[PDB]
């Protein structure tokens, strides 16, 4: 049986290059058009694009609740869970998973950060920059401490809740380790309070883009160079794509960075890929077969095998709940060339499934395999 | 843009990157540049033609969907051609 | 710059070695510029001749947004494709 | 922004309902920072759930307050909340308790009644009906009675291995005359039952329903009804296929002929959580189908809507004699066995569009407004 | 010092002439870390007396065939015929061959080309012994590289694990070891669909399959194969069959009578039920036996010339998880035919320890042999 996931968007996804830890999340439920139904609480969809399944657990512990919008990292295949808006709201506490364990189940902690910490928000970015966090901007309540950074309200959130949100521009150091808060002094120019927006890890370089800023939603790049917490707005030349939101700036190599799909102002769902690169600092879209499938909210991944992995989002607008019809396809976007493994897996599938056929196979070399094949023997029975 | 080259002659092939305003010289110059000897003793053959050494690979036929990486035309090669021209004798690969 | 390999059945080649350093294998045996002169026994010509053109593609298709089109795979070639990915681990 | 109105998380609290305001109270729950002892909730904390608006609302209240109780028996008469039985950090308890709930513009005060008769033993979960003007009390895990009380009365020997004071299975029956405050015992006639707690009661005209239950090593589900006119107890056996046996599982009444059962607990020890509703002049049992069937619950409180809903309160989803690992929830369940009115359906058509209408969102009656905006709409994206 | 038993393992091949069970290769779960596995070195044999019961190493020599996890082999005229595994490098298909006749020098292995159309290499299949044919049933693996009879359909989670993604075939293969030749029947009736993980019996000119599991579903269904007609028939038995499942085994433990142990089912839960299947009255008759609280998968079964069901190996409990393969490696005896009276008189001899100590040493020399072989050891003596 072929564990197929409901379909669904706001879950977080991480990727070590071989799982990607699928968790949390909502949908719009098929049935019942009036309440967007909540994913549940223990359910993990761990997604190998190695091996390319789908594996459900369930997790035990300190468990959080029913996240739709929070902000997770993969460090050492540790999970580090910040942020999110729960059924009732948003939450600023800190959870902490293990996914090294595969004998024992796996266990959730809550651990309350030494030093001031932020708001209740959801929908920020973060790079992690070794042992540290770094944490920026986002969409939810007010500040409650003296916190840098300049906070602006959203007026129609001020129609749609019984307490108003705003977003911000606000960064956070949260160690892994010692598990301090600490907000350091950044220089240059700060970019403007979004939501929505792309962060991407190269070096202590990270770069954020896209967003919507007030209600429109553009097209800017900036990058913070955390060693010097230096702000800079990057205008690359050449083309470059349009104002948009929900977009995942995964990178592919240390020149290279990818986009997939997108969110425009008028609120269309975008279905177009870019590129872009540092050293000669241009966007140049890519020609891709998902052009028929637009996703916004969606987790685009890296694999080990420089395969940009898409599981989630919706085909249409996610705005009104009972507009929204979401998706659980897996979508492959190698700008990255495929390796031999798995130009040899397309050798296999497609002429080779009719195939039934010289009698000479001999062998010299021994150990030339440990990358290969992992778990072998077990296989087929 | 990029076109990329095949060059066999027996039991040899020769793997070459250049672009479509190169000219037929350039190329001459590369391989003689690889395999350390006189490149003004070789002939070129689409399969068997003698192509131009003042035209550029865009007036040759070998554009970059024709020669594709993945999938690309070749030429055969001949040294000593000079007037009495190497016949064409490329040794293919054995049968699978 | 340029480095020599012999197939199974004598086929000499030669090999752009900035398009030679992505597989494994082959940089552990050769020099493991510099040009070396390695052999092989077992593995034919053709298919071999698919490894340095799926080289070379492998890096003019690294890092642009150009469409990476499928490579054709004839069925009677798959089976030693399979055999020269068993014995490279590219 | 500020906390909202979230009561904790927890298993074995106290539910009753008017139909239109639930009390909740009680309770424990697993103390998150050392799992080797049970945390206890603070004794002055009532939680109203307002079912027609879907809201929480802490309330602190004075008097001779009760202890921490995890699990105890009450009815909401008139508006009134009587407490009665419960287990606690100091023992089990007997003594009756008293809450006016019907002062709106006065914070509601506590009262303890020595009533007159002979009590009944310390003791916990049990059931009750309400009958005319006399509140009927039966079974109880719980000790011995001071003196002599009809019914039977079996020790469990399991509670004999966990405390000085050992508990056991009753099914005697008990009447506080409220208009007297005084204690009696009628006489029990028919076919009278097993000793059984955790046995789930419902009242449906002048009868008391009693289905399921635990006696000795066996999680029951036979179902008995005790009229209250004539004192006789009946054992119907129903026809269909029959809920697995279990306990720790509530019924309550949603119309006159029919009843709700949710939730459950196999004899080994799975959490269950099948629908089932009964059919009185059918005798018969019809599997209940809802989306929720994904999560079971350890001591579901169920209480009855005016608008015909089952709404349940909080609920263990894993084991809860797994005690530290006791994932104890505080997630309120509305099923819908009954159809609702326009008026909720109207509200139900305010809820669906709310950015294309929020000037009709804006622009209602102050009840009806206050009720559309109570629901804390989940934004995610809002904003973005 | 040397009663050192053979190590706790899966995936070994054991192969009887009746009397003297030869166990070769396998690997285990490392308990250092249990994610990867450690293969059990390729140079190791060992002989478990099925009669007298004892355990004898012996290194091997020749053209050495790698560890393997799993392979198919013969014992014809007590000569072994070894086919198949897959080793560390992945799946091999080599004919290798080890003469155990040569009791007066150490045995040599010999890597045999044989001629014609050798299959792919692959693991986990059946084999039947004609007159001096060697005939080859099923199996998971990789493509064939020549015209083969049969049918292959491919795995799609072996394609997810490697970039080998192996298949289930119901190919065909004879080998006539006269001449060393690979050739392929003709397949006539209803052939079974492509599956491996199964086991196979052989009854005089018949060839009987049970079991296995064709993509995920671990059937457990019986095929029939005459070995002169080359005539496919599948059998619907009455009584009440055995439940789907993999990795189990089949001895013949008569002429009418075959016998079934454990397993692997399909909700992937192991097995420890025994049942005997009788081709007359064609019906599945439950075997009972006080060993049904241990259940072994893919553990090999021996039939005795005496006529007992001898198993070694399986894993306790499960493999799927790496980390939780616990391995056995304990004999499992079980009685189908009677005891002897050359039977009972050993167990009138080995049953009587301390009470007849002096029967223990009035004995002749190859009983006595057996008796001071057969050591229980002593837990209550000393004090």
């Amino acid at each position: 049986e072929l564990a197929c996931p409901a379909e669904r968007s706001g879950h977080v996804a991480v990727s070590d290059g071989r799982h990607m830890f699928v968790w949390g999340g909502y949908k719009s439920n098929q049935v019942r058009g009036l309440y967007d139904f909540y994913l549940p609480r223990e359910e993990l969809w761990i997604y190998n694009m190695e091996t390319g399944r789908w594996k459900k657990i369930n997790t035990e512990g300190d468990v959080p609740p029913s996240m739709s919008g929070s902000c997770a990292v993969c460090v050492d295949r540790v999970l580090y869970l910040f942020g999110g808006h729960h059924s009732r709201g948003n939450t600023n506490k800190f959870y902490m998973l293990d996914s090294r364990s595969t004998d024992r189940v796996l266990q959730w902690e809550r651990i309350d950060c030494q030093g001031i910490p932020p708001s209740s928000k959801d929908k920020l970015g973060v790079w992690v920059y070794k042992n540290k966090l770094i944490f920026f901007g986002g969409y939810g309540y007010l500040p409650e401490d003296k916190v840098l950074g300049t906070f602006e309200f959203d007026e129609t959130s001020f129609w749609n809740s019984s307490h108003p949100r705003g977003w911000n521009d606000h960064v956070h150091i949260l160690d892994t380790e010692t598990f301090t808060w600490s907000q350091p002094i950044t220089t240059g120019k700060a970019p403007s309070p979004r939501a929505a927006h792309a962060c991407a890890t190269v070096g202590n370089r990270g770069f954020v883009f896209g967003g919507r800023y007030r209600d429109a939603r553009m097209n800017d790049l900036h990058y913070l160079n955390l060693d010097t917490w230096e702000w800079n707005e990057l205008i690359p030349q050449g083309i470059c794509p349009v104002g948009r939101s929900w977009h995942s700036l995964t990178p592919v190599s240390s020149d290279h960075l990818f986009l997939f799909g997108g969110f425009t102002t008028d609120k269309q769902p975008l279905s177009d890929a870019w590129t872009y690169c540092i050293s000669k600092n241009e966007w140049i879209q890519f020609n891709h077969p998902y052009t028929e499938k637009p996703r916004l909210w969606h987790t685009a991944c890296a694999s080990d095998e420089g395969e940009v992995i898409v599981f989630g989002g919706c085909a249409n607008n996610l705005l009104v709940h009972h507009r929204a019809a979401h998706s659980n396809e897996i979508l492959i976007f190698s700008v990255q060339p495929k390796s031999l493994v798995r130009l040899s897996l397309e050798a296999v599938i497609c002429f080779k499934e009719m195939l039934a056929n010289w009698n000479c196979l001999p062998k010299h070399l021994l150990h030339s395999v440990n990358q290969r094949f992992g778990s072998n023997n077990t296989s087929g029975s | 843009m990029d076109v990329f080259l095949m060059i066999r002659r027996h039991k040899t092939t020769i793997f070459t990157d250049a672009k479509e305003s190169s000219t037929v010289f350039e190329l001459k110059r590369i391989v003689e540049g690889i395999l350390k000897r006189p490149p003004d003793e070789q002939r070129l053959y689409k399969d068997d033609q003698l192509l131009d050494d003042g035209k550029t690979l865009g007036e040759c036929g070998f554009t970059s969907q024709t020669a594709r990486p993945q999938a690309p035309a070749t030429v055969g090669l001949a040294f000593r051609a000079d007037d009495t021209f190497e016949a064409l004798c490329i040794e293919p690969f054995s049968s699978p | 710059m340029y480095v020599k390999l012999i197939s199974s059945d004598g086929h000499e080649f030669i090999v752009k070695r900035e398009h030679a350093l992505t597989s494994g294998t082959i940089k552990a045996m050769l020099s493991g510029n510099e040009t070396n002169e390695v052999n092989f026994r077992e593995i034919p010509s053709h298919v071999l001749s698919k490894v340095c053109m799926y080289f070379t593609y492998k890096v003019r298709y690294t890092n642009s947004s150009t469409e990476i089109p499928e490579f054709p795979i004839a069925p009677e070639i798959a089976l030693e494709l399979l055999m020269a990915a068993n014995f490279l681990d590219c």
